[PDB]
Formats: C-alpha cells, structure tokens, sequence
C-alpha cells in the first residue's frame, strides 16, 4: 500500500469514488470562491473591484488589490474580468464539481455495493476515468492563465461557448477550455460504459432489475444519458475548434454557416446534462427518506419508471434554451409543449417522497434535513422552469436574472442538497468516524438561510429587467443585489464551516464500530459490511436472504 | 478454492438477450420517427 | 420627457405596460404564478404537517403501505389537467407575438459590437445609438463629472447612467412597428421590457418582431447576449411620440441631425 | 482472492491509467501550442506517451486472458462494454450527419431563414457517385465479407489458415480504402476552409477515414495474434469486437455514401 500505489494506480472502486469526492470538493471551493468575487463586485453599483489599472501590476501584485475596493472615479471598468469569472464558475461547476461527486464519487463507491458486486466490471478503465477528469480540470484551469480575449488572459465567453464570440475571441485560452470539455466528456463516457456493464452483468444472484436499490437505478439512467449525449457535444465543440484553427466556417455566415445550428447541437447535450446532475440526487434522496422515516420507499416501480420517463424526455426538449435565438412558431410550440411533460414524471417522484414520510415515524437527523430542504427548494426551482418553459413568458425572462434563480434553486438548493445529504449519511460508512449531529444541523440551517437570501432576490431583479452576465448595472437594482451578495457571503461561510466539520471528523470524529449506525430501515447491502468496508467487498457473494 | 468458469451465468445471458432486443427496438423507433418528422415538417 | 419603462429601486415586479403584448405577458405570468404559488405552498404544507404528525415520538411505530392506486391516479391527472389549462391560455399569447402584422412603420436593428444600428428603409434614415458613457463620447463607461453633465444636457439624470443613449429611436403612438433584427459580428439581443418584446441579433439571419405603443415616453432596453467586454454597455433607448411630431422628426433627421 | 465463490475479474494495481492521462494533458496542451505558431515537439511527446500506455494496457489485456482470467461472465462483460463503445461512436457521427442534413435542407442565403439559399453551394462541384465512390463502397463491402469469412471459419470450422487468409485480405483492402480516399482529396473540386460544404464534406468523411485506419490496425493485431495462435472457437473476444467494429465502419460509410454522394448532388 505505498501511498503512490494506493491512490496513483487505483483499481478499487471505493477509493476511486473517494478520489472523485475530494477532487470535486476541491474544485467546488475554488469555483465557489469565484462566486464570492462576483458577489463582492455586484454588491454595489459601479465597478469598484474589477478595474483595468490592475493589469499593469504583475499578477501576484494586482491580485491582492482586487480583494479591496476602489473608488468609481479611479476604477476603470474591465468587463473581461467579469466575463472570465462568470465562465470559470459555469465550466468548473457543470463539468468539474457536481457530476464527478454525485456520479463518480457516490456512484462508483456505492452503486456496486448496492447490487452485491465484488468490484466494477472494468477496474483499470475506471481509474483512467478518474485521471482524465484531472487532465480536463487542469486544462480548464490552465486556461485562466493563458492568452485570451482582449489582450488579457482567460476566455470570457459563456460556459456554453457560443459563436461567433467563441470563434473570434483571440488567444488560445478558449482552445484549452475546448479540450478540457473534451477530456471531461471522455471521463464521463468511460465511467458511463463501466456503470452500464457492471449493473446489468454484475448483480448478485436473485437480484432482478426490479429488485435493485433506487440509488443504483438513478446512476443507471444517469449513465445512459451521458453515453448518448456527450458524443454529440464532442462534435459541436470540434466544430468550434476547426473554425478557429483551420478556418472552417460551420457557424460563420460569410461561408454559409449558422450560429443557431451550434445552439441546437450544444443544447441537445445541454439539456441531458441538467437531468444528469439531478438524477443521482433523486436516488440518494430515496435512500435518506426510507431510512429516516423508517419505512419502505412508496411506489418503487413508478419511481423507477419516473426516472426513465425524465431521461428519455430530456433528449427531445432542447430548443427551450433557444426561444429568442430565431425559431419558427412551430418549433416554439413543439419545444414548449414537450418540455411541459417532464412535470408529470417529477411530480410523481415528489409525491412519493411526501407519501413515504406519511405513515412512518420520522427521525430528523442531519441527513434528513437536506432531503426535506431539497424536497422544497427543488419544487421552488422546478415551478420556475414551467414558467420558463412557456415561450411567451420566456421572452421577458430570457437572459435576465429570473433564469439564474431558476437554475440555482434546482442546482444549488437541489442537487447540491443531495451532495450533502449523501455526505452526512455515508461519512462513517466510508471513514470509520461519524460526524457531530450539532455542527451538521448548524451547517444545514446556515446554508438554507444564506442560500435562500442569495438567490430569492434575483427572481425580483429578473422581473425588473436585469440582464445576465453584466459586471455593472443601473441604480435601480442596488437594493436586492445587496441582499443577494450578503446571502452569498453567508453561504460561503457555511461551506467553510462544513470543511472544518469534515476535517475535524476525519481527525477526531467518533470512532464508528457498528455495521449500521442509523437504524433497521437502512436496508441495503452497504450496511451489512464494516464501517470502514473491507478492501475487497464481496469475495463471498451476498446470500439471497442476507438482505 | 479455485473453480474458474463454473459460476452460473443464466441470469446475465437472459439479460444480455433482452438488452440486445431493447436496443434494436429503440434504434428503429427513432429512425422511423426521424423519418416521420422529415415527411411531415421538413 | 416622460421616462416610463425603467427599473424601479427595490422593485420586485414588472415594468409599466406600454403595449398589448406586455399587457398579456403581465397577465400570463400572474395567472401562472398563482397556480404555482398554490402548488408550492401545498407541497410545503404536507411536508411540514407530515414531519410533525409523524415524528417518531408522535407515532412510535411506522406503517408498511407502499401503494395507493386511486391516489396515484389523482396526482398524475391533476397536474396533467393543470398543464393543459396553462396551455389553453398560453399558446394563444405565443401566436399573437410571433405572428407578424402589416407594418405602419418599419425599423431595421443591427447590433454591432458595442452599439446598435437603426434604419428606417422607407424614409431613408440611418443613424447609430451609443450609451452616453461610451468611449465614443469621451468616457470609459463609468460616471464622471463629464458623464454626469453630458446626461444632464441630454435630458436624463445621474441615475439613468447605463440606460440612456446618444441617439434615440423615435416612434409614433398607436402604430405598429415591425423590427427586423440582425447581428453584424457576434450575437447580440435587442429588447424592450416595456413592450414585452425581445430578440437575438444573429450574424446571417433576419428575425422579425412587432410591437405597438399605446402611450408616449422613453423606454429602455439593454443588450441581452454575451457579446464581448462592453456587453454591459450598449443600452437601447426608444422614444415614442405623437404622429404630428413624428413627421417633423422625419424632416429634421434628413439634415444629418439625429436627436429629438 | 483467498476464498472466492465468483468468476468476475479482480485486478492488481496498475500505473497505465495515470500515465496516459498525463500523456493526453501534454498531448493536447502541446497540440494547442502548435496551432498557435509554436512547436510540435510537445504534442508528439504526448501522443508518444499515450500510445505507449495504450500498447502496454492492451498487451496486458491479452496477458490477463491467457492467465485464464477471462471466465465465462468476464468475456460477456467485455463484449457488452465494447458494444456501448460503438453506440457512443454512432452518436458522435449523429452530430456530423446533423450538420450536413441541416445545411443541405435549409441552406443559408440572404433572406434566411424566411427564404433558404441553394444546395449544393453556388459553384461547388460535387463528385461523381459512380466513378470512385462506388469503388470504395465495393472495396469495403468486399472486405466486410472477407473479414466475416475469417470469423465464421474459426468459430464454425476451426480452420486456421482460412482465418488468417480472410484477415490478410481484409486488412490490405482496408488500407486500399484509405489510399483511394486520399486520391479523392487530391482531386477535390472545392476547398476546406471558407465554405460550409468543405467543412461538412471533409470533417464528415474525415472522421470516417480516421476510423477505417483504426479498424485496419485493429485487424492487423488479430492477424498477429492469429499467427502466434491466440484464438479458439470458444475464446475469441478481440476477434468478435474487430468484426463488429469493422461492420460499424462500413455501416457509417454506406450511410455517408447514400447521404452525401448519392442524395446530395
Ligand atoms: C451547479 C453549479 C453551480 C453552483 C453550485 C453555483 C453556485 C453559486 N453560484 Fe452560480 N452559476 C452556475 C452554476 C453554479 N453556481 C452557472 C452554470 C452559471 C451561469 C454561467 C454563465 O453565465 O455562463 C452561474 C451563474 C451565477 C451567477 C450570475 C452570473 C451572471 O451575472 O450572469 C451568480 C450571481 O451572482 C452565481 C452565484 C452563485 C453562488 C452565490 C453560488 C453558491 O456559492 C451558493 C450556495 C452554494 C454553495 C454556498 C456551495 C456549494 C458547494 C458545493 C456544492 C460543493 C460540492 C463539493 C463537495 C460537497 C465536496 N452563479
Ligand atoms: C438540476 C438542474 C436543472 C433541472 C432539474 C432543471 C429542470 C427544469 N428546467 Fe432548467 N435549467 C437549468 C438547470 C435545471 N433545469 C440550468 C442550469 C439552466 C440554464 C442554462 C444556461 O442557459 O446557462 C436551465 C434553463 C432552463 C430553461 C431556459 C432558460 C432561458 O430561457 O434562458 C428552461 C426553459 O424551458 C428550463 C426548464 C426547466 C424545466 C421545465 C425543468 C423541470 O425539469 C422541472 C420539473 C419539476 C417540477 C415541474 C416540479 C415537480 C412537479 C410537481 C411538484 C407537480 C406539481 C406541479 C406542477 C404540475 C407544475 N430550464
Ligand atoms: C466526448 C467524446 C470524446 C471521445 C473520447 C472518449 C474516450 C476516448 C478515450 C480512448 C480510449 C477509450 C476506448 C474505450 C474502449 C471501450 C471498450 C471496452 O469496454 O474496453 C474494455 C477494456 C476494459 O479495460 P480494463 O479495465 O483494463 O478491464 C480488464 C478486463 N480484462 O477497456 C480498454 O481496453 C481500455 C483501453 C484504453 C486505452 C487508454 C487510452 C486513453 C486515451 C484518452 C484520450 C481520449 C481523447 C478522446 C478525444 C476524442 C477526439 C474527438
Ligand atoms: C423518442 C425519443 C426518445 C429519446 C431517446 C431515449 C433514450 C433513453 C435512455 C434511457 C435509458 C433507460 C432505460 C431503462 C430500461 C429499463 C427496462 C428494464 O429493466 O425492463 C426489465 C427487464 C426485465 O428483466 P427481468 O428478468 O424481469 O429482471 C432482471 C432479472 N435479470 O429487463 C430486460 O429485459 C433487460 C433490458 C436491459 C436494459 C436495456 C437498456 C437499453 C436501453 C437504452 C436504449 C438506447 C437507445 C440507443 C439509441 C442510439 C443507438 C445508436
Ligand atoms: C447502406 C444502405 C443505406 C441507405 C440508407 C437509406 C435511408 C436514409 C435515411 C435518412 C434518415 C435521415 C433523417 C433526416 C431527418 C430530417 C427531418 C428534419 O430535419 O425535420 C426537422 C423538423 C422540421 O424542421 P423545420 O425547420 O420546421 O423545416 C420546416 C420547413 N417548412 O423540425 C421540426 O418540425 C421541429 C420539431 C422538433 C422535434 C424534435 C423531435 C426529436 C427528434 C428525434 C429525437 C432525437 C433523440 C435521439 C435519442 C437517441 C438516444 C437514445
Ligand atoms: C503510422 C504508423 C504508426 C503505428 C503505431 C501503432 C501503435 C500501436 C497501437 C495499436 C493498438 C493495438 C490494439 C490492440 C487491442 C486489442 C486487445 C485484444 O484483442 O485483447 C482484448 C481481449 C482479447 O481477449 P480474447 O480475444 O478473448 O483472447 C483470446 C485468447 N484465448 O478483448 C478485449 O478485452 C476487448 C478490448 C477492445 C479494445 C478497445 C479498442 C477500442 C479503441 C478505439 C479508440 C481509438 C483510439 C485510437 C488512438 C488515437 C489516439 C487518440
Ligand atoms: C439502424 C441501426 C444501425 C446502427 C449500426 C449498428 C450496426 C451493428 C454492427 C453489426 C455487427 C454484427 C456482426 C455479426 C457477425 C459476427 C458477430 C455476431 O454474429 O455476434 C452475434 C451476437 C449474438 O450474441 P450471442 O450469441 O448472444 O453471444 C453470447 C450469447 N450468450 O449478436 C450481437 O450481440 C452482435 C453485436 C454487434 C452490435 C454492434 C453494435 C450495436 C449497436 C446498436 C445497433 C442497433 C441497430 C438497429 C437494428 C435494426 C434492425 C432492423
Ligand atoms: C453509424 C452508422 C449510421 C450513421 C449514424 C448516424 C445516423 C444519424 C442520422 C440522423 C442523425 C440526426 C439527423 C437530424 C437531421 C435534422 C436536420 C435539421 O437540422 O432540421 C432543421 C432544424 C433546424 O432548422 P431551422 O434553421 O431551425 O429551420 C429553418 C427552416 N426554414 O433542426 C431541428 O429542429 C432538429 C431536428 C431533429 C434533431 C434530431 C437529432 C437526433 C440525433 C440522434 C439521432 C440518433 C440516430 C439513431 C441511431 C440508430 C443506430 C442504432
Ligand atoms: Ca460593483
Ligand atoms: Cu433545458
Ligand atoms: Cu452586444
Ligand atoms: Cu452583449
Ligand atoms: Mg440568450
């Protein structure tokens, strides 16, 4: 077990999942801090922080000055800094923070246990997924420091990279970001194939596909959508790359190209991505609700089929992100109508959750607070979408902050809630050291409060016309930006608490000695093993009655 | 306790058999849909 | 000067209704908001209720049920009928806004990096509109004594900084205007909250939008599609005036002076 | 595993994966460099390393199979994985075809999208489908039959000369495709830059020519294995994936051929 042997040449799925967690955790903070930057800068009108005069100073110099206010009068509005920040967030988050933790951390480690499988079908190839996730991250980060738009560093384009701004932007910044997304898509497809052979081939005797945990089913559907969606994004971004370095003209009108066709092929993967993020969150919620309500998950088949209902609809509603880009009315109706249908599937899931709780005795442990938060905030987030699904209302809402609040409710108060739900719920199982019920509660309360302040205000701003991706705004939008900004520092405080809570725990945390430290209602095969689990779980296959 | 190859693979073989059918079902359902669309609205 | 369609400090609602589409957008959202205010509330109330009614000290022993057919059915049809409903009142608004009328006036809008290009093809008028703080007017996109003063001279106030432009698009009340939007370099998007209209300016494409003003005043829009560095700095200003002055405007605008 | 009751394959540690990920970071960062006036040396290094990693890794894959690690389910796990790989491949092309069909249907022209332009693009001269195109489709169809014929013989007659004979024949014809495909480029009537038609034409058949070469190399490694006696009628997994793959390559070309050469002229 040389340290190099263990983590650098890994073949075990439970250490590869631990790698993706911390890794995703890392990049989440990094990304997370860029958000404080933005919120400092948006707290108040005029540009105080992102000044053009800080470019003269080396980077080591100007940096530190940027964490301190300047007067409007002496502040020279450098819009590009803003644009680069907003896009490091977006790209880090959607490719390098949340899918990796929720899919490759809690899915690699646990999906296998839940089905009663020795390991993962293709161990070597899994470790290769982990390391190509690093390459992409690396390339994407490197990008912030390389030659990019307007003689400064960094590609301030959008996390979706639309041309012809993406093609015409100078430097090679956007080339590194282009290939970062490529590696992350290989990452995801290798992971996707592995989880698909494993689940249908490596289940324990007598475990029929209708006898599999829902957490594992959610990684199954997630993994399908990746497989069918990332390859389509390898192509739209290969068309950006060629048009920039080989003077092709896919989305260049002077040669007969069409910027809009880019938007179709990007969103045909840009929709499947958002269900790829929240699928796993729905699976961890089940577990946490069954466990802590001390009762069987209500409507198990309809939960499994709701899952497949979403992922399948997820591939036919992608022009909802293009209502104002120039589409036919027919196109606008097909896509509005089609998007509305995902509401059935999700509701069924939401009701079944309330139902499971109904009739059982509930234990409000830390892990359940998140699950309940998520029940609420994902619905808040959800509704919004229906409003945004309406082509008509989207005119006004499109590209204003009313969308930014959408997506953060169902991402930051949604799938993120599922990232923490699973953290608190399975930290002992994977570490031998449980956490403090008290600090966990505090954290939860802190961040629900903070994060509601962060984005609830933005629904206002969006209704009041504030555009998306501005570094400055009118005088009439100050009020609510203060609030939001206050909110994000409150939430950033929390995330700091949580990393100390975690640090503490793995240092001085209660030694766990039981095989199930929760209750009898936590009925899946992970709870039948030590506490921290054997390095070769399931040499002896799970006897049919065992669970 | 080596006995390489003697495990029971009945469930997996039946599973693969379904997998191969389900995929073909899918593929052809899309193509005829793609075609439908083409005819109706292209 | 009647500055109507503009942001309102601490505002949580919408901008005034200067046209029929905006009227309906405001009504469509309202309705939609209540039906999902209802659902949101409704979903919390069960969560809350259930958490307390069935907390482990209130009901020590759990239940084992896992299916209630009737109920499931209810909960899947209810939302499906709710959705049809919204459809009934939503397609119609869509069609009115994307089905374009016979024009009474016609402008052509062309987003250029860091400004807008206006053209009235019938009257032979072509000018450009830039924020007042554009480097095109002496400043760096931020308030300065000069900036302040320049806007006071325009007819604006210190607080409408990032929304006022050097050149305004003038328009006649009670008339249908069809705006054809196209982009000249990278993509941009031209809207006006107060009109309830909005549309992307894409290189190689002609997209049309229509609007009709019931009242006069100054209405402000703002680039809506990450176009570069001065994305924040390409305001839009529209001026709607009476028809007798509109004609006068035509003549005055033919000498090269492009202000009202 | 000391005392196991299962046939799945558990694996010793392995450095390969880390190595290939650094290679690829270096490869693509150097590839960015080289597209921006700087030098090649950093990109070829990356690829050299990646190729080293790929050869070890796959060497060991056979190695492990000879250790009899490839139990009945292990061989089924592999077959399935690989089938998802060709399903991923198929979706990749879906992006390339999607562009070609959209521009071919709704071509940009001055009143777009109210009114569409013309396709093929004004002054573009599409190739003759029955002079070279059919030649390369007969060359692939042929090889396909030749490679399947080596498959059948091995599994169904256990004939091992025949097996290598069909392989050789198929291998050489896959390389011929490439040579004839290269001829077409030589004699192209349009350009690669400046015009949708060239981007779509060339990137589309360009990605297909990539695969053929990957195909033809893959089979070469089966010939080699077959020569050192690496295949039996019951155990023959590289063989099954090659034949399945080759066939995918041909199915992609065939649709290209009918989409781009036959339909769009
Ligand atoms: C799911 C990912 C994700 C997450 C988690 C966040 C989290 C946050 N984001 Fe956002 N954000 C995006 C994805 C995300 N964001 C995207 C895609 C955009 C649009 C990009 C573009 O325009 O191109 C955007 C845009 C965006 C904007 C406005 C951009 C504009 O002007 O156009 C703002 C505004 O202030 C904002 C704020 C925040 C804040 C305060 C947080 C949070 O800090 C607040 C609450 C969350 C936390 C406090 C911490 C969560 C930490 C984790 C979940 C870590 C996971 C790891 C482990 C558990 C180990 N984000
Ligand atoms: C986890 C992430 C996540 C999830 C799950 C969703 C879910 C949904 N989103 Fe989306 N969305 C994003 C992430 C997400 N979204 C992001 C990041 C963007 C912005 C991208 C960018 O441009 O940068 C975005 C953008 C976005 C837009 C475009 C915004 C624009 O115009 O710029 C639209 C418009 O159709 C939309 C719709 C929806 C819908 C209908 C759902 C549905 O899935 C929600 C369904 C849930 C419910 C409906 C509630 C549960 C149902 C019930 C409780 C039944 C009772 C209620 C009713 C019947 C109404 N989303
Ligand atoms: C968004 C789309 C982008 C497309 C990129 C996606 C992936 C590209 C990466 C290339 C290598 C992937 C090939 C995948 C093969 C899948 C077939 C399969 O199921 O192989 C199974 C075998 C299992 O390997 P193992 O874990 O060792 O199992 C031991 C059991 N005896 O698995 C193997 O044989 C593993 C062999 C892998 C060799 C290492 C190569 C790493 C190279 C990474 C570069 C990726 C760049 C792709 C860019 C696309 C270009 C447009
Ligand atoms: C109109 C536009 C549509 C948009 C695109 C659609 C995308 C869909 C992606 C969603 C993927 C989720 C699919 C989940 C399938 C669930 C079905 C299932 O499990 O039925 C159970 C059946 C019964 O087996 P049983 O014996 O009872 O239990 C197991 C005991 N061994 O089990 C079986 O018989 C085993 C079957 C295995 C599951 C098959 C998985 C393949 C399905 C994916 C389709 C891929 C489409 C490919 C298209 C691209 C092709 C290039
Ligand atoms: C070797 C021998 C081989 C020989 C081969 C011979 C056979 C040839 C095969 C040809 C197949 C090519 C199919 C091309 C499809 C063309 C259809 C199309 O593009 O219609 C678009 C349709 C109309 O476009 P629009 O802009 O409205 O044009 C209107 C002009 N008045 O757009 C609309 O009406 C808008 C509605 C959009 C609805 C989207 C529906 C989703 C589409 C399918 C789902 C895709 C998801 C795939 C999931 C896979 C993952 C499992
Ligand atoms: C210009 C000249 C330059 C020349 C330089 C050439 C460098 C050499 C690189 C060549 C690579 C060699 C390929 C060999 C892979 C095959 C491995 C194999 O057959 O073993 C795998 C196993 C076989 O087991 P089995 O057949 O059952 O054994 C029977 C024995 N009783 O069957 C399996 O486990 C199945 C595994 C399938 C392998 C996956 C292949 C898919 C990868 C395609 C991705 C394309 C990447 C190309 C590289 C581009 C760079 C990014
Ligand atoms: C419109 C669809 C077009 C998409 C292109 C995909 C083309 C597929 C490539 C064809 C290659 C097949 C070559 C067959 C020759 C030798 C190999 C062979 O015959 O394997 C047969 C295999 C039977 O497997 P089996 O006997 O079950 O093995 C153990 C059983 N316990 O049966 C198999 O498992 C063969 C597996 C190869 C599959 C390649 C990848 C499949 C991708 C999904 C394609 C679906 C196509 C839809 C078909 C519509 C039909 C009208
Ligand atoms: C591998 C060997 C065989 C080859 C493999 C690949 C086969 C793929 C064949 C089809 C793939 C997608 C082709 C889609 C054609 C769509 C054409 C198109 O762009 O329609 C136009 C519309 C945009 O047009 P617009 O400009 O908005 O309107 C102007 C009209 N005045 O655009 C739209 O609204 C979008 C139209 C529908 C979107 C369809 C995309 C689905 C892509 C996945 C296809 C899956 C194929 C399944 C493979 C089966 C194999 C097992
Ligand atoms: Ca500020
Ligand atoms: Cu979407
Ligand atoms: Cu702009
Ligand atoms: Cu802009
Ligand atoms: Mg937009």
């Amino acid at each position: 077990r040389g340290f190099f042997t263990r983590w650098f040449m890994s073949t075990n799925h439970k250490d590869i999942g631990v790698l993706y967690l911390f890794t995703g955790g890392l990049v989440g903070l990094i990304s997370v801090a860029f958000t404080v930057y933005m919120r400092m800068e948006l707290m108040a009108p005029g540009v105080q922080f992102m000044c053009a005069e800080h470019l003269e100073s080396g980077l080591v110099k100007g940096f530190f000055q940027s964490l301190w206010p300047s007067a409007v009068e002496n502040c020279t509005p450098n819009g590009h800094l803003w644009n680069v920040m907003i896009t490091g967030h977006g790209i880090l988050m959607m490719f390098f923070v949340v899918i990796p933790a929720l899919f490759g951390g809690f899915g690699n480690y646990f999906m296998p246990l839940h089905i009663g499988a020795p390991d993962m079908a293709f161990p070597r190839m899994n470790n290769l997924s982990y390391w190509l996730y690093v390459a992409g991250t690396s390339l994407a980060v490197a990008s912030l420091f390389a030659p990019g738009g307007n003689g400064q560093l960094g590609s301030g384009i959008g996390w979706v990279l639309y041309p012809p701004l993406s093609t015409s932007e100078s430097g090679y910044s956007t080339d590194l970001a282009i290939f970062a997304v490529h590696l992350s898509g290989a990452s995801s497809i290798l992971g996707a194939i592995n989880m698909i052979t494993t689940f249908l081939n490596m289940r324990a005797p007598g475990m029929t596909m209708h006898k599999v945990p829902l957490f594992a089913w959610s990684i199954f559907v997630t993994a399908w959508l990746i497989l069918l969606a990332l390859p389509v994004l390898a192509g739209a971004i290969t068309m950006l790359l060629t048009d920039r370095n080989f003077g092709t003209t896919f989305f260049q009108p002077s040669g007969g190209g069409d910027p809009v066709l880019y938007q179709h092929i990007l969103w045909f993967f840009g929709h499947p991505e958002v269900y790829i993020i929240v699928l796993p969150a729905f699976g961890i919620v089940s577990h946490v609700i069954a466990t802590f309500a001390k009762k069987p998950i209500f409507g198990y088949l309809p939960m499994v089929y709701a899952m497949v209902a979403i992922g399948v609809l997820g591939f036919v509603v992608w022009a909802h992100h293009m209502y104002t880009a120039g589409l036919s009315l027919t196109q606008q109706s097909y896509f509005m109508m089609a998007t509305m249908v995902i509401a059935v599937p999700t509701g069924i899931k939401i009701f079944s959750w309330i139902a499971t709780m109904w009739g059982g005795s509930i234990e409000l442990k830390t892990p359940m607070l998140w699950a309940l938060g998520f029940l609420f905030l994902f619905t808040v987030g959800g509704v919004t979408g229906i409003v945004l699904s309406q082509a008509s209302v989207d005119r006004y809402y499109h590209d204003t902050y009313y969308v930014v609040a959408h997506f953060h409710y169902v991402m930051s108060l949604g799938a993120v809630f599922g990232i923490f739900a699973g953290i608190y719920f399975w930290i002992g199982k994977m570490s031998g050291r449980q956490y403090p019920e008290w600090a966990g509660k505090l954290h939860f309360w802190m961040m629900f409060v903070g994060a509601n302040l962060t984005f609830f205000p933005q629904h206002f701003l969006g209704r009041q016309g504030m555009p998306r991706r501005y570094i400055d705004y009118p005088e009439a939008f100050a009020t609510w930006n203060f609030v939001s900004s206050l909110g994000a520092f409150l939430s950033f405080a929390s995330f700091l608490f949580f990393l100390g809570v975690i640090f503490y725990t793995l240092t001085r945390g209660a030694r766990v000695t039981a095989n199930n430290y929760w209750n009898e209602h936590a009925d899946t095969l992970e709870w039948t093993l030590t506490s921290p689990p054997p390095e070769h779980t399931f040499e002896q296959l799970p006897k049919r009655e065992d669970w | 306790g080596h006995v390489a190859g003697s495990m029971d693979i009945t469930q997996q073989e039946k599973t693969f058999a379904g997998f191969v059918r389900m995929v073909t079902w899918a593929a052809v359902v899309i193509v005829a849909a793609l075609i439908f669309l083409a005819l109706a609205n292209a | 000067l009647e500055i109507i369609g503009r942001p309102q400090p601490g505002g949580t609602g919408f901008q005034p209704s200067a046209s029929p589409v905006a009227t309906q957008i405001h009504w469509l959202d309202g309705f939609i908001l209540v039906i999902i205010a209802a659902i949101t509330i409704f979903v919390t109330l069960l969560i809350l209720y259930a958490v307390w009614r069935f907390h482990e000290k209130r009901n020590k022993v759990p239940a084992r049920f896992t299916h209630n057919s009737p109920l499931e059915i209810a909960w899947t049809i209810v939302p499906i009928v709710i959705l049809v409903a919204i459809g009934a009142f939503s397609l119609p608004v869509l069609f009115n806004q994307q089905e374009i009328p016979e024009a009474d006036v016609t402008v052509k809008v062309t987003g250029y990096q860091w400004y807008w290009g206006y053209e009235y093809p019938d009257e032979e008028i072509s000018f450009e509109s830039y924020m007042i703080g554009s480097p095109a007017t002496g400043g760096d996109n931020r308030m300065s004594p000069e900036v302040e003063q320049q806007l006071i001279e325009a007819g604006y106030s210190r607080d409408e900084f990032l929304l006022a432009t050097d050149t305004a698009m003038v328009v006649p009340v009670n008339k249908t205007v069809v705006v054809q939007v196209t982009g000249a370099d990278v993509i941009h998007s031209w809207t006006v909250p107060a009109f309830g209209v909005k549309q992307d300016a894409v290189p190689g494409r002609l997209a049309q939008l229509w609007f009709r003003a019931e009242r006069e005043g100054i209405f402000f829009g703002q680039c809506s599609e990450l176009c570069g560095i001065s994305h924040a700095y390409m305001p839009i200003t529209v001026k709607v005036v009476s028809e007798e002055a509109y004609a006068a405007w035509l003549e005055q605008a033919r000498g090269g002076t492009y202000e009202l | 595993a000391h005392a196991k009751n299962h046939d799945y394959h558990i694996l010793p540690p392995s450095i390969w994966p880390f190595m290939a990920s650094v290679g690829a970071f270096v490869m693509l960062f150097g590839a960015v460099l080289w597209m921006h006036g700087s030098g090649p040396w950093m990109g070829l290094i990356g690829l050299v390393v990646v190729l080293y990693t790929m050869f070890g890794w796959w060497s060991d894959v056979v190695t492990e199979s000879l250790e009899g690690d490839h139990t009945p389910v292990v061989r089924l796990g592999l077959r399935w994985g690989f089938i998802l790989f060709i399903m991923s491949e198929v979706m990749f092309f879906s992006a390339w075809f999607w562009s070609f069909f959209k521009h071919a249907l709704y071509p940009m022209g001055p009143e777009s999208p109210i009114i569409d332009g013309i396709f093929p693009p004004e002054g573009i001269i599409t190739f003759d489908p029955w002079h070279l195109p059919l030649i390369n489709t007969l060359i692939l169809l042929c090889s396909g039959c030749a490679a399947t014929w080596a498959h059948h013989a091995l599994v169904h007659e256990n004939n091992r000369r025949d097996v290598a004979w069909g392989l050789a024949l198929a291998i050489a014809l896959g390389a011929l495709f490439t040579v004839f495909q290269a001829y077409e480029y030589s004699h192209a009537a349009f350009g690669f830059a400046g015009n949708i038609y060239g981007a779509n034409f060339f990137m589309a058949t360009g990605f297909h020519g990539f695969h053929v070469i990957v195909g033809t190399i893959f089979l070469l490694v089966c010939l080699i294995r077959v020569q050192r006696g690496h295949f039996t009628p019951e155990k023959h997994v590289g063989f099954e994936a090659a034949i399945w793959y080759w066939h995918f390559v041909d199915v992609v070309w065939l649709f290209l051929f009918a989409s781009i050469y036959i339909w769009g002229q």
